[PDB]
């Protein structure tokens, strides 16, 4: 047994329109960067998350 | 001692060319709000002016860099141009393409689903000039610039060998003519391996070709921002207006679909003045491309730093996909 | 309202279904204006009304039968008028942009293309080049100077019962400088 | 016994204000290129239509 | 020296051709023209803007508040001060864009003023088709006009 919380999540949808894949926002700055960039390999670089 | 080098320079010479619908990005699948938009007045006209002067120059800069030579020269069958060997920038007719062997490693690192999503009336219109006449007019300049050497672009082209014109070229940097015929061996030998270590240096990495990817990139990734502005709805109820009209009375939804076009219209407005600044930064780019076309190329230049790292001999142009690369040989 | 299949929903009447023909659709209260084919995707149970990154709805279920269609516009592109001086001729050339003419030349019907002037698909004969087929011209191979650009490298011309013909670009004049090894020539 | 039609028509006026000329959009690509152009010669190019 | 009366009889020549070729055709002078012609154009589309009704009931303003009460009228009138307020952001905006178009061509004649004319420029295609001999400006409505002698 487990409790949400409101969060926000990146999900990503196949070519059958199922959610094979998703990351969340708050974990650590790496999820920071791809939820902020909205993609999942983010290159080398700095970057400007919330 | 001395060492010949060869480096190269990559410029954007154009852009890709746009023409946006008035209507069917703004009232598209819809009749109603045509009659709409029209008592607006000329915000429509404007965009189709402005986008056809930007889409002119398109094809003013690639004829002011390219095109400044009147007859289209042609090299001998032979090919021993003094114990030089060329065939890395001349072209090979075996390819059913005639272009050159260092071409054909520029267009593969360059890459240009990409109109099915746009139906919304966003359209790449063509070039003028294709990629085959743009391969004919950089293969009259190296014809030209071989056999004739500096004075074809001053009026009548004179033929000079060019084992000859190498002596002139190092007597416009300040060192005599007798280090380039008493040493004739060992230059041409420096000079065929410089060409082939740039063979293997543009295929080492992707990231040298930076300069004329993100002229691309920066317009793929424009219209694709603007293609998703239709899911902001803007404080009205819906994103979509064949919903605003089937759910609710005629005297409400012209203020609710006013909210839409005003804010559509401002979308549109912040895509056209973007491509201003861009256009005029390409045009400062093409004026320097056309400065190097007929001076580093038509003659020796001496400025310092201008066309190679050192003293300067000549340059080759080769085309590339909206751009030219210059390999300035030092 | 409309996120999931309906299951009151108002009077109105049903009436057939076409394929591949540009028609007015009011399937479950979605307006719109477009040919409706036949698609692939699999839906799932609790999923009817597909949408896209554009925010609009692009897949529909057939509300009595279980088909999955698609809806896709119907086509559109620009149009340019190419034309000598006014006080030279009077005839012109009707320019299609970005279509492929296996379908436009048809043209005439009861009020299909929203132009009035669609009469030239039944006049001169067409010819179709990388940026949309004009009608109005015939197509001469040899080579001139451009006088006005189309697009991918063909220029018309106004040539002199005289009228306006379509050709490929000439660059100039080929020249052949005489290279050897001991030729020099100075101007004089 | 004619019969009219709403329609755009382009009208050139005179130095005292009276009607000489007239032309109209929808009957020529000719015609409305002249009728988008505001004149009534148009110089030798190519022109965006409607 | 050699051939001073050759030489001066053929610039003599050359000077009276070029009164004909600024007057034989109005496409001479296209870039001046476009100049004044892009001016003239943009200041007509802003004063014909005022017309517009911009979704509101008239373009004229006194009528609003001479018909339609005071208690919506701001509504009614906000329509047409954010669209006319718009007209001019468009119209102030492209004057910026234009003055940049200029600043890099008043620099460009800022400088061959300097090595074409009071002096030669060893720079090709620079200063004319050719090798590079002297230089004569002279002055036009809104631009200058250079007679390169090459
Ligand atoms: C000047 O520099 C060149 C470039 O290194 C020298 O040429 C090399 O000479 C060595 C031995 O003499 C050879 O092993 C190399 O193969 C030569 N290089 C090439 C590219 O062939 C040249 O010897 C130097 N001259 C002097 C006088 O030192
Ligand atoms: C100049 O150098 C190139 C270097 O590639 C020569 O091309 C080679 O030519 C030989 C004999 O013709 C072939 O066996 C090689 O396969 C060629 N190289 C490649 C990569 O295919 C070219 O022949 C030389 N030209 C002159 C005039 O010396
Ligand atoms: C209009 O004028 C000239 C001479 O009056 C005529 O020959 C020609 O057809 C036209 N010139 C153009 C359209 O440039
Ligand atoms: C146009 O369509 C026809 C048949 O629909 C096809 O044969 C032809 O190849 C198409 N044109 C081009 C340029 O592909
Ligand atoms: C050009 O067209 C004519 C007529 O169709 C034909 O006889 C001729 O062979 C063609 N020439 C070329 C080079 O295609
Ligand atoms: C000049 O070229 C010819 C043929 O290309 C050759 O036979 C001759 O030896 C060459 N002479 C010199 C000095 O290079």
């Amino acid at each position: 047994v487990g409790y949400l919380q409101p969060r926000t999540f990146l999900l990503k949808y196949n070519e059958n329109g199922t959610i094979t894949d998703a990351v969340d926002c708050a974990l650590d700055p790496l999820s920071e960067t791809k939820c902020t960039l909205k993609s999942f390999t983010v290159e080398k670089g700095i970057y400007q998350t919330s | 001692n001395f060492t010949i080098s060869v480096t190269t320079e990559i410029l954007p010479v154009s852009m890709t060319k746009t023409s946006v619908d008035c209507t069917m990005y703004i009232c598209g699948d819809s009749t109603e709000c045509s009659n709409l938009l029209l008592q607006y007045g000329s915000f429509c006209t404007q965009l189709k002016r402005a986008l056809t002067g930007i889409a002119v120059e398109q094809d003013k800069n690639t004829q002011e860099v390219f095109a400044q030579v009147k007859q289209i020269y042609k090299t001998p069958p032979i090919k021993y141009f003094g114990g030089f060997n060329f065939s890395q920038i001349l072209p090979d007719p075996s390819k059913p393409s005639k272009r050159s062997p260092i071409e054909d490693l520029l267009f593969n690192k360059v890459t240009l689903l990409i109109c099915a999503q746009k139906f919304k009336g966003l359209t790449v219109l063509p070039p003028l000039l294709t990629d085959e006449m743009i391969a004919q007019y950089t293969s009259a300049l190296l014809a030209g610039t071989i056999t004739s050497g500096w004075t074809f672009g001053a009026g009548p082209a004179l033929q000079i060998p060019f084992p000859m014109q190498m002596a002139y070229r190092f007597n416009g940097i300040g060192v005599t003519q007798n280090v380039l015929y008493e040493n004739q061996k060992l230059i041409a030998n420096q000079f065929n391996s410089a060409i082939g270590k740039i063979q293997d240096s543009l295929s080492s990495t992707p990231s040298a070709l930076g300069k004329l990817q993100d002229v691309v990139n920066h317009n793929a990734q424009a219209l694709n921002t603007l293609v998703k502005q239709l899911s902001s709805k803007f404080g009205a109820i819906s994103s979509v207006l064949n919903d605003i009209f089937s759910r609710l009375d005629p005297p409400e939804a012209e203020v609710q679909i006013d909210r839409l076009i005003t804010g559509r219209l401002q979308s549109l407005q912040t895509y056209v003045t973007q491509q201003l600044i861009r256009a005029a930064e390409i045009r400062a780019s093409a004026n320097l491309a056309a400065t190097k076309m007929s001076e580093c190329v038509l003659g020796q230049s001496k400025r310092v730093d201008f066309c190679g790292k050192g003293y300067h001999l000549m340059s080759f142009p080769q085309s590339a996909p909206h751009g030219v690369v210059f390999l300035h040989v030092t | 309202l409309l996120h999931a299949p309906a299951t009151v929903c108002g009077p109105k009447k049903s009436t057939n279904l076409v394929k591949n023909k540009c028609v007015n659709f009011n399937f479950n209260g979605l307006k719109g204006t477009g040919v409706l084919t036949e698609s692939n995707k699999k839906f799932l149970p609790f999923q009817q009304f597909g949408r896209d990154i554009a925010d609009t709805t692009d897949a529909v279920r057939d509300p009595q039968t279980l088909e999955i269609l698609d809806i896709t516009p119907c086509s559109f592109g620009g149009v340019s008028v190419i034309t000598p001086g006014t006080n030279t001729s009077n005839q012109v050339a009707v320019l299609y942009q970005g279509v492929n003419c296996t379908e436009v030349p048809v043209a005439i019907h009861a009020d299909q293309l929203t132009p009035t002037w669609r009469v030239y698909s039944t006049g001169s004969n067409v010819f179709q080049t990388r940026a949309g087929c004009l009608i109005g011209a015939e197509y001469v191979n040899n080579s001139y100077e451009c006088d006005i650009p189309i697009g991918a490298g063909i220029c018309a011309s106004y040539q002199t019962s005289q009228s306006i013909i379509a050709y490929t670009m000439s660059l100039g004049a080929e020249n052949s400088v005489a290279y050897s090894n001991n030729s020099i020539a100075i101007p004089t």
